[PDB]
RNA sequence: GCCCGAGUGGUGGCCACUAUUAUUGGGCCUAAAGCGGCCGUAGCCGGGCCCGUAAGUCCCUGGCGAAAUCCCACGGCUCAACCGU
RNA sequence: ACCCGGGUAGUCCUGGCUGUAAAGGAUGCGGGCUAGGUGUCGGGCGAGCUUCGAGCUCGCCCGGUGCCGUAGGGAAGCCGUUAAG
């Protein structure tokens, strides 16, 4: 897809107007890296910002919805239903964003989420070193994680290559979503709160860069 | 009473270490603890210390870099044989990385990689990670 | 950092900036001078320039004019005015106008670079949206107040007018003397008068 | 530091000198020393408080650190001090001051008995006293055919 | 035994992966596809736990199963137990007799070959075969062939029109 | 139309799921669940410092835990199951 | 029956038995570690005041008894140096 890529991003690069000093400098081209954004933790306040690092052609922004509830308040004389949903934003190529949204339609609920889902973006740092040697890529995590969101505890483990992903079909949605290609899952507390244990496994992949490990020495 | 005095130190020092504090003092004090932060600190997890012998009690003030996340003792304090550390080595520590399952041995104490290298096991003492 | 002269020390001094109120608190423990024999708490004098010094440096650094000094004080809401006046940025509000910075929809809206809080007890929320933006905080703290959140200090009085108005005076001649225009070893242009507060009609 | 036995209540923070070694500036023989302890044993003071009088008008705290190196098996303190000389009770002043307290107990709930507070304390100081029989048994104060009642501890006492 | 069926077997990502694979290689049953599963599992599994274990213990239990591997062709000249894991359900199945036979150009497509080892169209070294699973070594490859056969026997069967209008063998 | 396929399904039993038996790896304010409180016997568990033994403990050697089944190799039966080395 | 007017056992004392509770803080006990603030009770200490008595107060410390709250825990209420860390 090649060229296209930029021309999505200076599309959105014809009318974005910036709200932020942030919105600014990445519209401006200035630290073209969103790692560059991450390490200095200024704040992911624009959405466009992202749709700025992210083209159409090479990492391909999967964008994709897990659930969809329908929660009700009573009012006087009536049920007021709306939507809760729950997306996923993440490139294959090591970033993910979990997002959730509530609205009292659908289709903006999904919107509102796919956007949500933007600002809370993160790294996952992977396994280069592997488990075993660091034959080439990062297959896995560095290091076995784990994951609290109420009831709900995950933990990621280092694995062989080709062993693949070996979560609940929930998380695997997400992890495949992160790029951590191989990893054991070992889960404990109902899952069946899929909300919690999406964040579980978001709250995980992001407390990768929190370890303090040796090899950073 | 105490017991596990080394374990009351540890249990400090990380918990010591959690908060972020600069220094720490064990007010118990021991050569199980003076030999397993002697140890500790040549793998290098700690910084310098200094223990005061008081007519009371050995006292340590430690000096904490950063590095450590997690450095426990053993419960009964299980028997390893060698070819059994690779169970307690999946278990207990975090990855292959690391190595200072702290166990006890006929060469002296060691880490867990410090004990592999000699090849020598017995029963566990404490972790290191 | 610099020796404590006169200028200085007896400026702080005349102020009643020294006179610090009830509670203290394990890490204020540090400026706090001395104990009275009441519970009045009295601020080292040294400390205070010091801790002023730096204070030139920290916002002559941020050059562009997006610092703001806002007040929840009746008191300070003068001195603050009048000290943005000299200075180029200012963010008014009794309160903060919340959605300040967290909010652009918001039809008042800025972007600071630096804040400076006058009671980190009365101005919470400004200090509660500078922890989600990414902002560092200099300000003015009392023997009552924590250091929660706020990373550079500048232990002063701040319960009373004439204090209220030595220290927005100093600062802006400080930082006008970094970024170099009027220095603060020069007598400022300015009267100190303005900055202090009157009532005769409310 | 405390325990809370039979009570809530931290216990008391008295602390020791952290001297390892006497002061100079004080100063007395091994030989004046000595008599200072055997007087003062001649009185009907004991250990304690034999140790308490010295500190309060000799200014010795304690007596290990003055006296040892003299002798340097162990440190040289007191009662030890007194059973070379055999001034020493067979029984270990701790379980003597115990058992002595205890039978004055009796003689009360023997006229009074209506007591359950005064009752409760019966059974919480023999029951300190059984401990502390217990082990010096197996340590050598105490013959191991003993076992401890209230007829054999108003024997001790008479 | 010699199967597996993951813990939910009506899982849609799971069969879709299957009825693409069931086409491509044209298997007549899904229990073919899993037999290769499964066995690419147990060499995987060992593989791995030999990796993992003291490195003292008689490395000839690693050699023996990079041995095999290599004989049999799925490892080419890779030197880790590493690469073992790098395998999938698709290369064994490029190891398969029925996948060899198209490739060489022995036969026109995979559906026919299906046919011509049934009837002994195809001979292997001296002997016919009649199962088609039937693992081919790297050196067996080159001695597949006719002889007392209804393909070649002659120049005017059918049989050789029909191999010849495609040519082209390749991944199955 | 989907699955599987000479099988496929029903009832029953066992194991997994069930960290719903917790060693690995559970809880116990209000969800089940603290004894109304204490004492001390049996038990388990134990501050520091030096020396002996080496009972546990680790290391090495040596006697030995049949064959079969299992796992790996090679070889045999068209193939594998199965068998042989 | 709630409401009202009479009324026995009991309620009190002595000796004995009986042994139960939302017998709660619905929170077993012991040790170590882990921001703080404030009020309060008792003990210590350095001062000022004094009626010359710690009588009136300031602060550090030790033991206890409440409330508020950081980090953390919790499902949430809440708990949070008197832990439910």
């Amino acid at each position: 897809m090649s060229q296209e890529w930029k021309e999505y991003a200076k599309r959105v690069l014809d009318e974005w107007e910036p709200k932020t000093k942030l919105g600014m400098m990445v519209k401006e081209g200035q630290i073209t890296d969103i790692h560059e954004i991450f390490r200095r933790g200024y704040q992911i306040k624009e959405p466009e910002i992202i749709d700025v690092l992210l083209p159409e052609v090479n990492a391909r922004e999967n964008q994709e919805v897990l659930d969809i509830a329908l929660t009700v308040r009573m009012t006087d004389s009536g049920r007021r239903v709306r939507f809760r949903v729950l997306a996923a934003v993440g490139n294959r190529d090591g970033y993910v964003g979990l997002g959730i949204g509530h609205g009292k339609e659908v289709g903006i609920a999904i919107r509102k989420a796919i956007n949500y889902a933007k600002l809370n973006i993160i790294e996952i740092k992977r396994g280069c070193g592997s488990w075993e040697c660091r034959c080439r890529r990062p297959h896995s995590v560095p290091f076995a994680v784990e994951g609290k969101e109420g009831s709900v505890r995950v933990r990621l483990i280092p694995g062989p290559r080709g062993l693949g992903l070996v979560i609940g079909d929930v998380g695997k949605k997400i992890l495949r979503l992160a790029g951590v290609q191989d990893v054991w899952s070992q889960t404990f507390g109902e899952t069946r709160t899929t909300v919690n244990f999406a964040k579980a496994v978001f709250n995980a992949l992001y407390n990768t860069n929190r370890v303090a490990i040796s090899p950073e020495m | 009473t105490l017991l596990d005095p080394l374990a009351n130190a540890l249990s400090h020092i990380t918990n010591s270490e959690r908060v972020g504090k600069r220094e720490v003092y064990i007010k118990p004090a021991s050569k199980l603890i003076g030999e397993v932060l002697r140890v500790m600190q040549k793998y290098g997890y700690i910084g310098e210390f200094e223990f005061i012998d008081d007519g009371r009690a050995g006292v340590y003030r430690v000096q904490l870099l950063g590095r450590i996340n997690k450095a426990g003792a053993i419960k009964p304090r299980f028997p390893v044989k060698v070819s059994e550390f690779e169970k307690w080595e999946k278990r207990f520590l975090p990855a292959f990385e690391f190595g200072i399952l702290i166990v006890s041995t006929s060469q002296g104490v060691m880490s867990h990689k410090e004990a592999i290298e000699k090849g020598i096991g017995g029963r566990l003492i404490a972790y290191v990670y | 950092m610099a020796d404590e002269y006169l200028v200085p020390l007896d400026q702080y001094l005349a102020a009643g900036v020294h006179i610090g109120t009830q509670q203290k608190t394990k890490d204020m423990k540090k400026f706090i001078y001395r104990v009275r024999q009441d519970g009045l708490y009295v601020l080292d004098v040294r400390k205070t320039d010091e801790r002023l010094k730096v204070a030139g440096k920290f916002l002559a650094k941020f050059e562009p004019q997006s610092i703001l000094a806002v007040s929840v004080r009746l008191y300070g809401q003068k001195p603050v005015k009048k000290f943005g006046e000299v200075t180029g940025a200012r963010a008014i509000p009794g309160r903060f106008l919340p959605g300040t910075m967290t909010n652009p929809a918001v039809k008042n809206f800025f972007e600071p670079d630096v804040l400076i809080v006058t009671d980190p007890r009365a101005d919470h929320q400004a200090m509660r949206e500078a922890v989600e933006i990414g902002i560092p905080i200099v300000a003015l703290v009392d023997t009552e107040n924590l250091l929660s959140y706020v990373d550079l200090a500048i232990p002063t009085n701040n319960k009373g007018r004439k204090a209220l108005a030595l220290i927005y005076w100093i600062l802006a001649r400080e930082i006008l003397y970094n970024r170099g225009e009027i220095q603060s070893r020069e007598d400022f242009k300015i009267p100190v008068e303005e900055f202090e507060m009157k009532i005769v009609r409310r | 530091m405390a325990r809370m036995h039979a009570r809530k209540r931290g216990k008391s923070g008295s602390k020791r000198p952290p001297r390892t070694a006497p002061p100079i500036w004080v100063e007395y023989t091994v030989e004046e020393i000595e008599n200072l302890v055997v007087k003062l044993r001649k009185e009907g003071y004991s250990t304690a408080m034999i140790g308490t009088i010295l500190r309060d008008q000799y200014g010795i705290p304690s007596v290990k650190l003055f006296k040892d190196p003299d002798n340097p098996n162990r440190n040289l303190t007191i009662t030890r001090i007194l059973e070379k000389h055999g001034l020493a009770p067979e029984i270990p002043e701790d379980l003597m001051f115990l058992i002595r307290r205890a039978v004055n107990l009796r003689k009360h709930l023997e006229q009074h008995p209506k007591d359950l507070h005064s009752m409760r304390g019966l059974q919480l100081i023999e029951s300190k006293i059984r401990r502390l029989v217990k082990y010096y048994k197996r340590k050598g104060k105490l013959p191991k055919n003993w076992r401890y009642d209230p007829e054999t501890a108003k024997l001790l006492v008479r | 035994k010699k199967y597996e069926t993951p813990p939910h077997p009506w899982i849609k990502e799971r069969l879709d992966r299957e009825r693409v694979l069931m086409d491509k290689y044209e298997l007549k049953n899904k229990k073919e596809l899993w037999k290769h599963e499964t066995q690419l599992k147990n060499f995987r599994r060992r593989a791995r736990r030999l990796l993992a274990a003291r490195g003292k213990q008689a490395e000839i239990e690693r050699e023996q199963l990079l041995a095999r591997l290599k004989r049999l062709g799925l490892l080419p000249e890779d030197a880790v137990l590493d690469d073992v894991l790098s395998l999938t359900i698709e290369d064994i199945l490029e190891r398969r007799l029925q996948t060899i036979v198209y490739k060489k150009g022995l036969a026109r497509t995979m559906r026919q070959a299906r046919q011509l080892i049934v009837h002994g169209h195809i001979e292997v070294n001296g002997q016919i075969i009649r199962s088609p699973s039937y693992l081919v070594l790297k050196e067996e490859e080159d001695t597949i062939t006719y002889a007392r056969t209804s393909p070649f026997a002659n120049p005017q069967h059918p049989e050789r029109m029909m191999i010849e209008k495609a040519k082209q063998g390749g991944e199955a």
